[PDB]
């Protein structure tokens, strides 16, 4: 079982592990017990009024757009040249 | 006359401008492009003398063609001369062009679509008119049918917008001519020791009997040529003739009238088959691309070039030029089949800077192939 | 008189091409192009290529230089190959205007 499981292990403790940081991203940081001043605070904070997960302007998102297809041209551009070269294709 | 422009619509971008007229020396817009806009001289120019006809190139064409020159043109700084309207194959090339920029991870090698459109046939001109130093002007983007009116491309980055002449409706064609003929007499570097002389290459695609007079004009100031197999004006026509191997006056009137039945004038049928007889009578600096069997527009690119500089001397100091572009693209196996086969002498004086050259930019093969020769 | 007319004779050679509904198609659309060089009168071949599934056979003779193919003609055409789930046919269309 350790030899058929470890490798899907790694990769299922990579997934979990970005869940884990998202979760410590919103966390206080302020260990418990003394986390209640955080959690007054955020309350106080609530009643009177992230690196992941950001949204860009307008000229930035349209040129990483730009970006993307160009990359996806040249990766599909690649693939194709690939299947042409192989040995199967050639024969 | 200088002015900058705001493009407003789907995407906003600025663009720079300057009216000039057809009486004008193309000296002082060269100067103007290469200092007041910042432009570095370009290491290849390759200009557009097409597109502008009702009938469009396929898509899947299209797409090629874009695809090999911005690839080709990638590689340095080069700069595409082409009518800045809104329309034709000129959309879609800047269009790539814009998408190629803002996909640019290196700026130092930048690829700039320059616009030469006429007068005549902007679109919301008075918009433009105002060109305030302080405040760029506003400008529309509006995809007009094919008419006679065309509006300003926002993809292009510099324009060239030239009055009509009062004497011939043929000021943006001479004007296009003049600008390729002194491009071609300048230094792709901003001092004249490691620079090499401006590599000017015109594209025809789907070109009408009326720019026969200005492609004849500027085979006569000695710049090559390339030609699509499948575009289907005169590039077919061309094509055609080329695969015939010989040119007659009878073949080539049928084929004329085979591909323009509307055009059917004695006068100019005689005209139009006299210039294509002497753009014929040339050859060598016409050069066929086929983008369904070669499809690599660099290659073919530095094969007219080698070519053209090949029928015009055979000295070392003449090839120089072709071998640094060589070098710039790592075409080995071009630069090894065309240059450094048998004809030209080579002393190691004269490979020192296309040594030092191909050493700096990490290239290899032209490393192995310089020791291996000299 | 019959071989004097050729464009609506056909060979079929099981030995060699043992493909029947490319001879077929082939056949018809050889006597479509010598009937008429209009892209109207081509829709119907093109329909049965893309019913088939040959798209080469579609390539190599409707959609090589001489008929003319507006995007209008071609958006019954489009129809039939998205619905018929026929993406090689949809590719050609869309990289054919």
């Amino acid at each position: 079982t350790f030899q058929v499981v470890q490798e899907n292990a790694d990769i299922f403790w990579k997934f979990q592990r970005y869940n884990l940081i998202v979760e410590y991203h919103s966390r206080p940081a302020l260990a418990p017990p003394f986390i209640i001043i955080s959690h007054i605070t955020q309350a106080l904070l609530s009643f009177i009024k992230d690196l992941l997960e950001r949204e860009l302007p307008s000229g930035l998102d349209q040129k990483l757009m730009t970006w993307e297809t160009v990359q996806k041209e040249n990766y599909l551009a690649k693939l194709e040249h690939e299947h042409r070269e192989s040995s199967g294709e050639r024969l | 006359r200088l002015g900058d422009i705001d493009f407003t619509g789907v995407s906003r971008t600025r663009g720079k401008f300057v009216r000039v007229t057809s009486s004008t020396d193309p000296a002082e817009i060269y100067q103007i492009l290469t200092k007041q806009w910042g432009l570095a001289p370009p290491h290849l120019v390759v200009a557009l003398m097409g597109g502008d006809e009702v009938a469009q190139l396929k898509p899947w064409l299209r797409d090629t063609l874009r695809k090999g020159l911005v690839k080709a043109a990638q590689s340095t700084g080069a700069w595409i001369l082409t009518s800045g309207l809104r329309f034709g194959i000129t959309k879609n090339l800047g269009q790539a062009v814009r998408d190629h920029s803002l996909a640019s991870t290196s700026p130092k090698v930048r690829v700039v679509a320059i616009g030469i459109a006429p007068w005549n046939m902007i679109q919301n001109r008075d918009l433009l008119l105002s060109a305030k130093p302080d405040h760029p002007a506003t400008y529309p983007t509006e995809d007009l049918p094919y008419g006679a009116v065309y509006s300003l491309d926002c993809n292009h980055s510099h324009f060239i917008l030239v009055d009509e002449d009062p004497k011939r409706p043929g000021a943006t064609g001479e004007m296009r001519v003049k600008m390729l003929k002194h491009i071609s007499l300048q230094r792709t570097g901003y001092g004249g020791t490691g620079s090499i002389e401006i590599p000017v290459l015109c594209l025809l695609v789907h070109g009408e009997p009326r720019i026969l007079q200005k492609m004849y004009k500027n085979i006569q100031n000695s710049i090559p040529w390339l030609i699509l197999a499948g575009s289907g004006g005169v590039a077919d026509i061309l094509v055609t003739l080329m695969d015939r191997g010989c040119w007659d006056a009878d073949i080539v009137q049928e084929l004329l009238i085979n591909t323009f039945p509307d055009g059917l004038h004695s006068t100019e049928i005689t005209s139009w088959t006299k210039l294509i007889q002497r753009i014929l009578d040339h050859g060598h600096l016409l050069t066929v691309h086929d983008p369904e069997q070669d499809s690599e527009l660099d290659t073919v690119i530095l094969k007219a070039l080698v070519k053209a500089c090949k029928s015009q001397s055979q000295e070392a100091q003449d090839f120089l030029d072709e071998l640094k572009l060589a070098v710039a693209w790592n075409r080995v196996d071009i630069a090894k089949s065309e240059i450094f086969s048998g004809d030209v002498q080579w002393s190691a004086q004269d490979l020192e800077e296309v040594m030092m050259e191909a050493l700096v930019n990490d290239k290899p093969d032209f490393v192995r192939l310089f020791v291996d020769n000299g």
